[PDB]
């Protein structure tokens, strides 16, 4: 019953920007941390960004520390990612996932529990 | 200078002697009652600072932004052209709001630190 | 990244192991080594979490272990519907949160 | 919510309002004696926190491991399926041990920091 | 050991039990007056430590150098061959100077930190 | 009316030392942060060191972190810089400037407001 | 360092712009991009501070702007006495305080 | 009268482990910090690890930060070092030494005062 | 590491100096430059501690000094029994605790 639905963009050129968004259903949104995982068309998986359940602590992979902003709205059950510059090497499918962190009073996670289907971002 | 010597000094100069006033807060049933009340008020001020994340500090910076409506004066007019007695009057109607904002921002900071420390 | 074989295969009814290797500062320090199964054209799904724990709803044929800096996913009872790109991932501290290996085609 | 409004809330929810209870601890010889005793007890609690390395904090993490025998419940049962009133009863027989362990670990931490700072 | 058990111990050994003495400071009008006075003196000592930048600490290092004229003994003679009762007598004539220096160095540290945090 | 007057040295060889000094007039010395900016004879400008208005906080460019000491005397209205080692690459005009920092209760600066004429240091 | 054109020129009575470029961590993060005018043989003087603010006493012909990671100093009404080596500089955080570009000869 | 006696191992292969131990006599063990110094058969001396007098603060040379564990038992007067991986470049004589640190209330050391004779560890 | 001559020698009855050089961040910052004497087949023994101080029991013929980034061990009154591999070492802060030079054969 858990579902994450990507509503992303399309093709942009280097120097522009693109905002991705995911809608969540089937679980309490505010109870889980969420993250973005990137997969280039011909490559494997890599982690890009992590946001905690309250949207107060954010972490990024070094390659995007100065380019991407991750935010969430717990009343809308919406996760979003604002990506700047978008170079040729950033073409990939961007997946939302639930898991990756737990807010001290919850049991340990350190894994991605649920996955969406992925938005395709091209350059 | 001595106790309250800076009362007529500007805020940016008066802040240099905060210790002088701080040390003068602790230094016959009616007199015993007055002493107990003074102790309770001292502790209430220390508790209020403690719940803001400002413990052993006389000058403490916070993460609450200034909302301008409280006072829209230039920073140099407040610190160089005002005394603390005047400033205490200009914003006397906003101190409860600021105190509430400080308490909330400290609660958020403590919860975020507790969660941040859990990342093995 | 972790090193995985580029391809592991076998006949239906048999069993395979897919290894995952790293270093002493990540896979050998934190006991959080998960595995994902990505069918072509689909998003990955979680197969193993923690080190040896399986999510509810996932078949008992998928199991695993870790020793030293080597993790292994064991797939017994191979079926024709298990063809997927398998990935390992692990926690690597507070600076580098997750490190993934390359895909292994079953 | 208000004072003690969280008494029936779970521990993981009740902890959100610690400030509300903290602010209500300070807010005719018998009455003066009661006030002096209340002040002494407040200070004893603050001193006890101070000797553990938890000064201006409402939530404070320590380096004492949980020994399981004190309570072997799952973390999610304690924080999501228990109130603080019940928890205070389950471990009422172990608080002296925990307090002693916290005092010892703080003594070790302060001595190690004093020695660490000496490395020119 | 117990309360004041370390009184005859050397300074480098006696410092191991600071918590033991710290916990014994808080633990009929004349008696009520004595209790209020004891509370005021406790708070005066805590305030004095607070204005030096030493809040929740029993051992606190500072940036005031030792001027030698206060005491020119070798470090190992002070810590291994002296008790705290003797040391309190050797430098009883210099504690006001040291306290003033500590207050000034804390004022400088707090102002420098306030300015350092402003570098956007 | 604002003037900064350099009273520096001349030619030294590598491994030696040279002290520069600037005198200030026309403004309250203790009210402004001051800094040193270096310009090689054939190059552009680069920042070398910054000292705040009280002389308690100092910052250096990485290339001189272990070689230069910056200090000031607010009663003399004197800024000075003690330079060690002085390698061939350090030949330059050294300018004193007023600005570059503000002590929290002052408006933002982050620029060099007043300049001297520069001492010529050679190796 | 910032990148500037090596030379910008025009006839008296016209106008030019001198660009200054950097990266997203400095010129595009902190809105503190100043400009200096250095006549040959003389120390630089301040022309623009903040991003678009001019010091008192400096002619209204000197103005500027910033967008993205690009800053620009606009000099209108070119005079023969404006020949100077122009420099841009910007704040770059608490580790690297100021970064300067190369000189642009008018 | 001060003596440190090594009771180490022999030859191991890469990927294994070896534990070294030193016994102390002639002085109060708990009064001094102790450390390990390595000397390859054909090279000079290098510092490997340092443990303070209480066994609470440990420091390692960068090359072994993720491989070696140093511990001591002040009731047994025993120092020990647990070495993992043991690559070919780790063949050396490992010496125990007394000195290298002082616990704030003692006079400064920053030198190795007493030495053992050394265990020979080969790969 | 510190740089030392590979070999220093002289006839019995004479004197030599063994230099030790480093940089301004270690040997020239912390006044903790010690010297060790390692006879072949034996562990090193301490000859000089602090900068110029000698341990009790060590002959008065061994002395030393430091200036700038250069330390020197002076051995006077050379004897035939002083043949050893001499080493210098110094404290280098809280990150790199001790740095040793190469051996100098007497
Ligand atoms: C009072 O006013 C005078 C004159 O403006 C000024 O110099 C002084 O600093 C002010 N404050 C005090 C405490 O005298
Ligand atoms: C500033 O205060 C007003 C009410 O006085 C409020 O409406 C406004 O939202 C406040 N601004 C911010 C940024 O909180
Ligand atoms: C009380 O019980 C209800 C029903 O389980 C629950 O929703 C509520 O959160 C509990 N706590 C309080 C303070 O009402
Ligand atoms: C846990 O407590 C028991 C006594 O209740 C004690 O024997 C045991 O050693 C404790 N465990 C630890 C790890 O301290
Ligand atoms: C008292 O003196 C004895 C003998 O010198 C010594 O062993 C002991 O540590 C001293 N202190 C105490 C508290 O007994
Ligand atoms: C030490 O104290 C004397 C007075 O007792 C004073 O003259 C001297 O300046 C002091 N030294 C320092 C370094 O402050």
């Amino acid at each position: 019953e858990v579902q994450l639905v990507e509503t992303g963009g399309g093709l942009v050129q280097p120097g522009g920007s693109l905002k991705l968004s995911c809608r969540a259903s089937g679980y309490t949104f505010s109870s889980f941390a969420m993250s973005w995982v990137r997969q280039a068309p011909g490559k494997g998986l890599e982690w890009v960004s992590l946001i905690n359940d309250r949207g107060g602590l954010t972490f990024y992979v070094d390659s995007v520390k100065g380019r991407f902003t991750i935010s969430r709205d717990n009343s809308k059950n919406t996760l979003s990612l604002q990506m700047h510059s978008l170079r040729d090497g950033d073409t990939a499918v961007y997946y939302c996932a639930t898991g990756g962190m737990s807010s001290a009073l919850q049991s340990s996670k350190y894994y991605f529990d649920f996955w969406g289907q992925g938005a395709l971002v091209t350059v | 200078d001595g106790f309250l010597g800076a009362a007529g000094s500007t805020m940016g100069a008066a802040s240099m002697t905060l210790t002088v006033q701080a040390r003068n807060l602790l230094s016959g049933i009616k007199q015993l009652q007055a002493r107990v009340l003074a102790v309770e008020h001292y502790l209430r001020d220390q508790q209020l600072l403690g719940i803001w994340g400002c413990s052993g500090k006389l000058i403490c910076c916070t993460n609450v932004p200034w909302n301008s409506s409280w006072s829209n004066r230039n920073l140099s007019e407040i610190w160089d052209n005002m005394t603390w007695l005047q400033w205490d009057k200009e914003i006397s109607n906003y101190t409860q709001i600021i105190y509430g904002l400080l308490e909330e921002s400290q609660n958020q900071q403590e919860k975020n630190e507790q969660d941040l420390l859990a990342l093995d | 990244a972790l090193t995985q074989p580029p391809s592991v295969s076998g006949s239906p009814g048999q069993s395979v192991t897919i290894s995952c290797t790293g270093t002493s500062s990540d896979i050998g320090s934190y006991n959080y080594v998960s595995w994902y199964q990505q069918h072509p054209g689909k998003a990955p799904k979680l197969m193993i979490y923690d080190v040896t724990q399986r999510p509810s709803g996932v078949s008992d044929r998928f199991s695993g272990s870790k020793s030293g800096n080597t993790a292994s996913l064991t797939i017994s009872g191979l079926q024709a519907d298990d063809e997927a790109d398998y990935y390992c991932s692990a926690y690597a501290g507070r600076q580098t949160f997750y490190i993934f290996g390359g895909g292994t085609r079953l």
